[PDB]
RNA sequence: AAACUUUCAACAACGGAUCUCUUGGUUCUCGCAUCGAUGAAGAACGCAGCGAAAUGCGAUACGUAAUAUGAAUUGCAGAUAUUCGUGAAUCAUCGAAUCUUUGAACGCACAUUGCGCCCUCUGGUAUUCCGGAGGGCAUGCCUGUUUGAGCGUCGUUU
RNA sequence: UAACGAGAUUCCCACUGUCCCUAUCUACUAUCUAGCGAAACCACAGCCAAGGGAACGGGCUUGGCAGAAUCAGCGGGGAAAG
RNA sequence: UGCUGUAAAGCUGGGUCGAACGGCCUCUAGUGCAGAUCUUGGUGGUAGUAGCAAAUAUUCAAAUGAGAACUUUGAAGACUGAAGUGGGGAAAGGUUCCAUGUCAACAGCAGUUGGACAUGGGUUAGUCGAUCCUAAGAGAUGGGGAAGCUCCGUUUCAACGUGCUUGAUUUUUCAGGCCAACCAUCGAAAGGGAAUCCGGUUAAAAUUCCGGAACUUGGAUAUGGAUUCUUCACGGCAACGUAACUGAAUGUGGAGACGUCGGCGUGAGCCCUGGGAGGAGUUAUCUUUUCUUCUUAACAGCUUAUCACCCUGGAAUUGGUUUAUCCGGAGAUGGGGUCUUAUGGCUGGAAGAGCGCGGUAAUUUUGCCGCGUCCGGUGCGCUUACGACGGUCCUUGAAAAUCCACAGGAAGGAAUAGUUUUCAUGCCAAGUCGUACUCAUAACCGCAGCAGGUCUCCAAGGUUAACAGCCUCUAGUUGAUAGAAUAAUGUA
RNA sequence: AAUAGGGUGAAGCCAGAGGAAACUCUGGUGGAGGCUCGUAGCGGUUCUGACGUGCAAAUCGAUCGUCGAAUUUGGGUAUAGG
RNA sequence: GCGAGAGACCGAUAGCGAACAAGUACAGUGAUGGAAAGAUGAAAAGAACUUUGAAAAGAGAGUGAAAAAGUACGUGAAAUUG
């Protein structure tokens, strides 16, 4: 809600920063196996459970 | 009306985040963590839950200080500094 | 079976008394030098309603003998007590309604209320509305007084025990029917969670010794031994007799 | 007609969330939040409202002048005029009677 | 007769068997004895020139010092970076440090980034108010120091 | 036993498609098209009669018969499914 | 492609393929599948089938675009119809917010659109909350149980102050003087509580930013006023008044602080309406017409009241008086006064703002000028606040922090000088965390963009008893796969 | 914290009429009640309606019960598997 | 736990649940529950360029020992399908 705690807001800040696609230059590294970010999260699909 | 109609009244959390283990298992009214037993001095752990020990135990985190005990032991717990070779 | 409704009350989870609106414990003054050797005078400031209690309470202000202070006491208001009345408490107090006197200082036939069983327990006997204790007699050489209790029992108390002269106010309360489940609901809303009561014979055998059967009936004798155990004492416990009371007892 | 909204996060009609509807210089019908009404100072003997004393919420008495909070008389801002008059007459009469009950005693304690 | 249905072969699909691998597991053997109030295990949150995770680290933050070594790093870029040299890279080694908020977690409290108090320095015209920096204030118990309490009790003076 | 009753029951008046005995009308379906597109169920399959048979056969024996591909309905059977 | 063997199987021709593999003598085993409503994975028929039918309803054009039933804009037709499909919030969510770009997947048709995807941007507080208080309760300590994890207890069989107040002292020592009933702590974003309003402003923030106008608390502190030679003010018969106008320990009291119903009264907002000053609509005919703007915040001063109280006077022929019958020798009616300022009026705030018109500027960032912004009325109206009353109960309808007054009389105080920050004015500061958006027939929970569920505030006209139903205004939507037909059987 | 609009008309009170009195009668006023009709709300009677591989692991429609208190409800809090 | 060496052990539905960013994703109020997922090539040499298309793509071409190796990547079975 609008009225939240600092501890709650600090968790929501981290949840957004982790929710980005894979930067592309990492696909170009030698011996690279990661094709995409497999830990994406949509707000309507899976809840954070905070 | 115990199915879908009753499932619509779930907006009061029984549990919040625990300060010691950060798991969302701190019971608000009981003021206890159902996971680690906080605020008891001992961690909650049972021999009937062996998989639960796997999830949270030594080596599942950083081991930031125990990492180097073997390295310091192997050198007899030295004191001082290394010398420059002549 | 299951733990029956008798045994759930001892835990006192939802069976504690509702005490938010109660105006304090009604006690006499702590017995002290002034009451033991002379008398002390106070004034009735308020006569208030205590929820859950049929008797009104009187707030009485006394002076502190040893420090500059006013002490408020909560008495059970004897009928005929009014605001601003002077209340005298002690060995030398006169025999007037509302005064607090030791039992030995009262003549036989004196009507007294809020009487102490023990010297200094601050009142035990005859505290409900319309009730009183009659001083039957004195046995002075062992310092004892025989009194008649509201139930008819005769008791022997130390003459140093104190009591308030007169009858407890609010009497006659039972003379009017309640007429309504709502009235009883409001009555016990400020006392405790003991209403309404389901008949045990209307339950299942898990819930009560009286439950079960293809007809509602007790089945075995409803008179229970005094030596029975918890979970069995449902019915008439240690009854010396049953049935309609015919004649004198 | 213009309709109004609460100006604070409290959405309930509680005793501390009472609002007045006020027309502003902008031609807007807004809600104005209203502080709780103050109660009158009352006499300590009879419980009636004392005259000449301001009606303020308890904390407001701290930053108001003294003549607003009192009356120039014995027990000024505390007891009403009649209650002070009753105490004075009672105090004088009773203490005069204490003299009479005493001088009578030395009349009684030297003849028997 | 076509179409349709069914069967078969070729080719193409669907699908991921089979085959061959394998920085993983599993078992057995050998050796060793090393967590923490000098703050552990765990958690949370952060940190890279361009990073989400994993790995590493703690505002000195994919690391600092030291020792050894001896030209890299690399997906791209770029030095106020380096090459017969106190010199690239290196968890190679590691004995000196840093180590946020926590956590046995310790000023009190904690569903709050809440509330104190003490010492030194410092800003605001300030021993008292406000701000800042640094250092502190848990509990049980032990040894000792100091200040005490008790007609518990000893000697003296009335 | 007055009052009360989404309690059970009988009768009377009113009322009526409940019925004699059905008919007509409207919207949304179903129908057809474009797009989208499941599930239950599935030994193999799918025409009858009689016989015998685990005594009520789709298949066996003996007869009747029997002509591609199908659409809308329907609820006799599949001793239909759950 | 064949051959061999009764068979289990073995060998071979051709094709594909790219790194290991076989025969024979022995050893060894997690060693041979058609089934177990077997396990895991995959794929069918059914089958282009069932179906995609609640919530009145869409149509024309233009633009964009490869492409438009579905995007945007305009025109229209509609609906929700103020107990809303409106405007906000609490819980819950967590970036869904806003702009730019974009259509692989998702939006059970489509898609140029989107709560999707990608890249950025965005949440400003002394005054709003939290923070503080206590409630039901929770729960350390001293203790007492229990093998123990821990259990009881909450001031308890306790030597329980990390006390204060001054005079200080600078000698960084002290001198003391009063306490210690109760009191760890936690427990409310709806209870209690210090203090902020208006106008403007963004793509997205605002009681937070900008402009202006205030207020509170804490601290420092000077000037003026007030006061003193009758040391700690005067006036009024009084209710009490005032710019101020000593007061420690301790004590007493008040506020905080309180149910519900009924009718009545007052105010406020809205509704209704008259004149006038403007603008828009209708005008075949009628209509001095229909619609619309004419507003005034917190705060400051002065005044303003039911109830209550005071002085005078002494009342049956009893009087006064409410919608509601209560009051008076315990002093009525009458006459004269005092008080609370709830609520209104005036003035300041403040017309400089906002609003409505007119006239010009111009790529223009943004405007500039002028004029007006006035005076009323009405009520069993609606909602709401307050007031004075009345009823009701075997029901009598929180606490604490906090603040004030009073009692008391400690101590200190002038005369050529003294006191006080409860009078005015002036100075400084006000930390931390939250703040975007949804709040639901798509942002929450029901596996989902599910006809379910989920607390509350504001509330126009007509009809009407009515906040019902029905029609309409402001605001908001026009979302629910469509097209052609109209058999049977259905559902309404 | 929430709960339209009406009906009925209890005590109390005013006035009038009758009576030797005890008392009676009439008209008003008043506005009581776990009273009544009936919205929101809360519930869930009947159609044994729809649906029943649903919008839905209990809903939809009409009909219905109650609707000022033994009322409804948010948050906090307590009670935990014989 | 630390550090080593081995095996008539398993060989990606096996072997630890985990050969992979595995106690991960995800579910549940919570205690807890808990997967799937290895292989182009020697080397990305990962298809320049032309053409049709709005684009995705296609047809040529090119790289390569091989494109009967194109990241939907070794081989590529059966069901099922053209
Ligand atoms: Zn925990």
């Amino acid at each position: 809600p609008s009225q939240k705690s600092f501890r709650t807001k600090q968790k929501l800040a981290k949840a957004q920063k982790q929710n980005r696609p894979l930067p592309q230059w990492i696909r170009l590294r030698t011996d690279n196996k990661i094709r995409y970010n497999a830990k994406r999260r949509h707000w309507r699909r899976t809840k954070l459970g905070i | 009306g115990k199915g879908t109609p009753s499932l619509g009244k779930r907006h009061n959390k029984s549990h919040t985040l625990c300060n010691r283990c950060g798991r969302r298992s701190f019971h608000v009214q009981k003021k206890t963590c159902s996971s680690c037993g906080y605020p008891a001095a001992k961690m909650r752990s049972h021999n009937w839950a062996l998989k639960a020990k796997r999830r949270r135990t030594t080596g599942t985190g950083r081991m930031a200080y125990l990492k180097h005990v073997t390295r310091r032991f192997k050198n007899g717990f030295q004191t001082g500094v290394a010398k420059a070779q002549t | 079976g299951r733990v029956i409704r008798n045994q759930r009350k001892g835990a006192g989870s939802i069976f504690t008394s509702h005490t938010r609106l109660r105006k304090g414990a009604a006690k006499l003054r702590t017995l002290d030098y002034a009451e033991r050797h002379g008398y002390i005078r106070g004034v009735v400031k308020q006569i208030i309603h205590d929820p859950g209690r049929g008797a009104p309470l009187a707030k009485v202000a006394f002076r502190d003998p040893y420090k500059y202070k006013l002490r408020e006491e909560t008495f059970i208001a004897n009928e005929g007590v009014y605001t601003g009345q002077f209340i005298y408490a002690g060995k030398k107090a006169s025999l007037n309604v509302g005064n607090i006197l030791p039992l030995g200082a009262c003549p036989e036939g004196t009507i007294v209320s809020n009487v102490e069983e023990k010297v200094g327990d601050r009142g035990a006997l005859g505290r409900t509305s319309g009730n009183y204790v009659i001083i039957i007699g004195h046995n002075p050489d062992e310092n004892k007084t025989r009194v008649k209790l509201p139930s008819g029992a005769k008791k022997i108390i130390s003459s140093d025990a104190r009591g308030v002269i007169g009858v407890v106010a609010g009497g006659g309360r039972i003379d009017k029917p309640l007429l309504k489940a709502g009235r009883a609901f409001h009555k016990y809303k400020v006392k405790r969670n003991s209403w309404p009561k389901t008949r045990g014979v209307a339950m299942n055998p898990v819930d009560h010794p009286h439950g079960g059967g293809n007809h509602q009936h007790i089945g075995k004798a409803s008179t229970i031994s005094r030596g029975a155990v918890s979970g069995q004492k449902a019915g008439l416990i240690a009854a010396r007799r049953t049935g309609l009371l015919r004649g004198t007892q | 007609a213009q309709r109004v909204t609460y100006r604070r996060r409290n959405p309930y009609n509680t005793r501390s969330n009472k609002i007045k509807v006020v027309k502003t210089p902008g031609g807007k019908l807004v809600a104005q939040h209203v502080k709780k009404a103050a109660s009158r100072v009352k006499c300590g003997d009879c419980g009636s409202a004392l005259a000449g004393i301001s009606t303020l919420r308890p904390r407001q008495y701290a930053q108001v002048s003294k003549t607003h909070k009192t009356v120039q008389r014995a027990y000024g801002g505390s007891r009403c005029a009649n209650c002070v008059k009753e105490r004075i007459v009672r105090a004088f009469l009773i203490e005069e009677q204490k003299i009479v009950k005493r001088v009578l005693k030395e009349q009684q304690d030297k003849e028997k």
